[PDB]
């Protein structure tokens, strides 16, 4: 018995960098791949829940043939910032990545990413998208998921704003 | 043309089940719990 997902995708892991000199090393990595839904809850079942990773960490889970990484590439990322949801960091990346594979946040979505960091964690959805019309589309959808019914948890950054020190998104929600 | 399937939450939820993976379990955790380790041993809780 085989559910096939729409694509296949990557799973990989953001190490974090224990001396200096590990910053120079190439710390991301591809974990495995899978492209059934049995496949997916494996991996799931055989890798450390979000809470449990160590600060600086990051899981990337992106479309096979899209590396987990230009400024002037088209679209950009809905980055949702946990907050006081922190307690539900495993269930609410869990659904996103549902939401993801199963493809019904999506009208592109490239990759969705998780950053553990000091003060406080965060996922980031990818997306080619441009037009604010279809991005409200995905945040509102993205933010349904998530359960929120408050505003300020969500932010646009398109790709342009990586360049910055200070980016700033332009869509909050 | 076009192609696509989809999955609701639930539907995947539905589906969810030792299970077998295709890359090494074990050497993955070691590695993030080696990490912490170090993270605990170098920032000064005092
Ligand atoms: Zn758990
Ligand atoms: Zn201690």
């Amino acid at each position: 018995v085989k559910h096939p997902l729409n694509t296949a995708w990557t799973l990989w892991y953001t190490k974090p960098a224990v001396d200096k000199s590990e910053s120079w090393s190439d710390l991301l990595r591809p974990v495995t791949s899978f492209q059934t839904v049995e496949e997916f809850w494996a991996i799931i079942q055989n890798i450390p829940e979000p809470h449990e990773l160590p600060l600086k960490s990051d899981y990337h889970v992106f479309r096979n043939d899209v590396r987990p990484e230009e400024a002037n590439a088209k679209g950009g990322k809905w980055s949702f910032q946990l907050r006081g949801k922190g307690a539900d960091i495993d269930e609410l990346w869990l659904r996103t990545l549902l939401a993801v594979i199963g493809e019904t946040i999506d009208e592109q979505i490239n990759g969705v990413v998780l950053s553990i960091r000091k003060g406080g964690n965060k996922f980031a959805l990818w997306t080619a998208s441009e037009d604010k019309e279809p991005l409200l589309r995905i945040g509102g959808k993205f933010k349904q998921v998530l359960a929120l019914t408050d505003d300020g948890h969500l932010e646009f950054f398109p790709h342009s704003s990586a360049n910055g020190r200070h980016p700033q998104p332009s869509i909050t929600l | 043309g076009p192609h696509m399937i989809k999955y609701t939450i639930d539907e995947l939820f539905q589906l969810k089940p030792t299970l077998e993976v295709n890359f090494d379990a074990v050497e993955f955790r070691a590695i993030i719990e080696k990490v912490k380790q170090l993270q605990h041993l170098k920032e000064e809780e005092f």
